[PDB]
RNA sequence: CGGACGGCUCAGUAACACGUCGGUAACCUACCCUCGGGAGGGGGAUAACCCCGGGAAACUGGGGCUAAUCCCCCAUAGGCCUGAGGUACUGGAAGGUCCUCAGGCCGAAAGGGGCAUGCCCGCCCGAGGAUGGGCCGGCGGCCGAUUAGGUAGUUGGUGGGGUAACGGCCCACCAAGCCGAAGAUCGGUACGGGCCAUGAGAGUGGGAGCCCGGAGAUGGACACUGAGACACGGGUCCAGGCCCUAC
């Protein structure tokens, strides 16, 4: 079960809708940095969005959220967790400068301990 | 432990060249870097306050600093830390008053009263030499001052010698050379504030400093070092003593 | 009770009259603030306003105190340099 | 180089850039007078002098020693015996601050 | 911009840690002063703000829009190395500064803000000083021989690396030196001084409170940012202790 956050860079908006079933299981495996169609999951987009949108449209994954909270990073390679001691973005916000903290983040695969996905719409 | 520099002063710690009560609290105006040293000046709060007591409070001292009221060299002033010293003016046009800085046979700084005419003219020491780019000479004054000068007046200007300067525009009349018949003001040392003429120079091997002896107007003689032999005058001063 | 000058004293940076004034009260108790600001304006021809008492101090057996007190050109000068503090226990402001 | 000490150089040369005379080793603070004591070291020097301290308590007096490493150029070629006159500088080892200028009297 | 000061304590340390005299011609320095010179031409992102959020929390994601005394790039000044000459400067004394030539690496800047019909506060380079520090040296100050031999990068040299800088500080090679009965090494106790108590004085004893210096922030080790820290109220790990939890 996921809740997709799909947000438009041509008006600046942002629709929130669930998925489950095994539309689902079609994400298990992927990463951020890869294209996916709207109809593969079972959803339209003129439906939602508003107005209108046309076909042939497809999904890129920017980022998601793990069901405790952590964030997924995309230059950490796989389903699981790990501690980093990093020093930038994204998934820490310096306060300071020369700031580093070890933080808890998620890795660059999705896998059904997610709970949130973000989706951004390619024209 | 100390990871870095220091920012307060403790009365207790203060020079002795100040007038000043130690024990009636426990923290000074620590002065910022600039012209003179640290024993060698004192800063222009205590001046405005303790000595002419023209405030009773800082607050009173600040607010007449932030407003040109107070001039030194020429020179409007509005930092409390500025470390004011020896041969320097202190100027106040709103009553007419301008004093000069000198210390005294104890070794504490004083306000000597002088004229508008003498206000405008400042003794400085020149304290070293330098070549610099454009093959340009550099004097390196005693309050850390410097001056320009070109290649051909080189011989002119040595390493003891005194050069008298309008104060704002920092034009040289009237140089003053180092002789055995010039006349002098001690500076520091055990007899500072003396004055006389000087007799013999000499030097010595190695590192240490060249004495000089003087003799003063009573007939009496006395030896001190060189660096601490300020030249004012020929046969008879230039300023008020 | 009798007021004597002592001393006066000008100031041309702050713009005030500085003035140190004893008080002779021999047999009577410490008098008032208000008793001595209306002598020292009837006597020295000041502003009942643009007038205050720092301090009137009474010693071990004198029967004899002592003042200080300010006398400015305006009022602005006047709350510009002086706190509130002083004013409050003068009068010539309500807090 | 005539660095001051106002003594007489000696009548030799060397390549060495440590040595006062002849060199680039530049020297400054005191200088003082000892006696060798050893140099089995290869341009290097022990020099030794002598004091009295004194005892506030009981009115007297004591011998006490003193000893230094320095630094030996080869044309100043120092021995065990040699009074000797040494001049300090900046550190040249772990131990060594020292430098001998010149042999004030060579024993046989 | 500042938080590296101030404030607390006396564990460790018998040491160039402290005191005093000297030195750096072997070094660094934001705020400050003086003098001499400069501000040319282009580009970019991103917080706040709007849409949608997730997690028990602590914390934190995606998309759109935007500015600077924010960030980047060209140029010119300037910085550093080396070689060959000239000898103008300081100094007690030039592996220093200045002049001329040559071959090369790095490489600035905010004419911004305010008042006003020029004044106030400011940006960058250089030469010097001041302020503050790092390093070196001579002298000086506990007890123990039922502790007598210790040291093996240990002592020096030649050549180099690295440091802000000299240096076995580290490395490669050649030698056999260094300390010691005037007590080394080892062990014990202990922050050092100005000072204090006592005594006719010589002298004996102590050194918590105030000042100057040093060291530490539960034990120990390691790093980032910055002129400056291996950083009490900032970071990482191990050990040992405690707390919240929807585990
Ligand atoms: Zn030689």
């Amino acid at each position: 079960t996921f809740k997709l956050v799909i947000s438009n860079p041509k008006n600046g908006v942002a629709k929130q809708v669930e998925i489950s079933g095994p539309e689902a299981d079609k994400l298990i495996g992927r990463r951020i940095g890869e294209e996916i169609p709207a109809s593969e999951l079972g959803l339209n987009l003129s439906e939602i969005f508003g107005e209108e949108i046309p076909a042939d449209a497809k999904l890129k994954i920017t980022g998601g959220t793990d069901k405790d909270g952590f964030p997924m990073r995309p230059d950490v390679h796989g389903p699981r967790r790990v501690k980093i001691l990093l020093s930038r973005g994204p998934g820490f916000r310096p306060r300071e400068r020369g700031e580093r903290r070890k933080k808890t983040v998620h890795g660059n695969t999705i896998s059904p301990n997610i709970v949130q996905v973000n989706m951004k719409i390619v024209f | 432990a100390r990871k870095g520099p220091k920012r307060h002063l403790k009365r207790l710690a203060a020079p002795t060249s100040w007038y000043i009560h130690r024990k009636a609290y426990k923290w000074a105006v620590r002065p910022s870097p600039g012209p003179h040293s640290m024993k060698t000046s004192i800063p222009l709060i205590y001046i405005v306050r303790d000595y002419l007591g023209y405030a009773k409070t800082a607050r009173e001292a600040r607010k007449i600093l932030n407003e040109g009221k107070i001039l030194v060299d020429g020179r409007v002033r509005k930092d409390y830390k500025f470390p004011v010293g020896i041969m320097d003016v202190v100027s106040i046009p709103e009553t007419g008053e301008h004093y000069r800085v000198l210390p005294n046979r104890i070794g504490k700084l004083i306000l000597h009263p002088i004229s508008e005419e003498e206000a405008k003219l400042k003794p400085f020491r020149i304290n070293n030499k330098r070549m610099v780019k454009g093959a340009k000479v550099q004097l390196n004054l005693h309050d850390g001052s410097n001056h320009l000068v070109s290649l051909a007046e080189k011989d002119a200007y040595k390493t003891s010698y005194t050069v008298i300067m309008q104060v704002p525009e920092r034009q040289i009349v009237k140089v003053l050379p180092f002789e055995v018949g010039a006349y002098v003001f001690v500076t520091q040392g055990k007899n500072v504030a003396r004055k006389g003429k000087i007799v013999e120079v000499r030097q010595f091997p190695m590192g240490w400093p060249d004495v000089v002896t003087i003799e003063d107007e009573n007939g009496e003689l006395f030896d001190t070092l060189k660096e601490y032999a300020f030249v004012i005058g020929k046969d008879k001063p230039e300023i008020s003593l | 009770m009798e007021i004597k000058v002592t001393e006066i004293r000008e100031n041309k940076l702050l713009g005030r009259k500085e003035i140190y004034f004893d008080v002779l009260h021999e047999g009577e108790p410490t008098p008032s603030r208000e008793a001595v600001k209306g002598k020292l304006v009837a006597m020295l021809d000041l502003d009942p306003n643009t007038t205050v008492i720092q301090y009137i101090r009474s010693y071990f057996g004198s029967n004899v105190s002592k003042g200080y007190a300010k006398a400015y050109e305006t009022r602005e000068r006047m709350l510009y340099i002086e706190p509130e503090y002083i004013l409050v226990r003068d009068g010539l402001v309500q807090k | 180089r005539e660095i001051g000490l106002r003594v007489q150089p000696p009548a030799e040369v060397c390549n060495d850039p440590k040595c006062p005379w002849h060199g680039n080793l530049k020297i400054h603070g005191r200088y003082v007078e000892g006696i060798v004591v050893s140099d089995k070291g290869k341009k290097t020097v022990v020099v030794e002098r002598q004091y009295y301290h004194y005892l506030k308590k009981y009115e007297r007096y004591e011998l006490r020693k003193s000893k230094v490493h320095a630094h030996n150029p080869e044309c100043i070629n120092a021995k065990v015996g040699d009074k000797v006159l040494i001049a300090e500088t900046r550190p040249i080892s772990k131990t060594k601050s020292w430098v001998v200028v010149a042999v004030l009297q060579r024993a046989e």
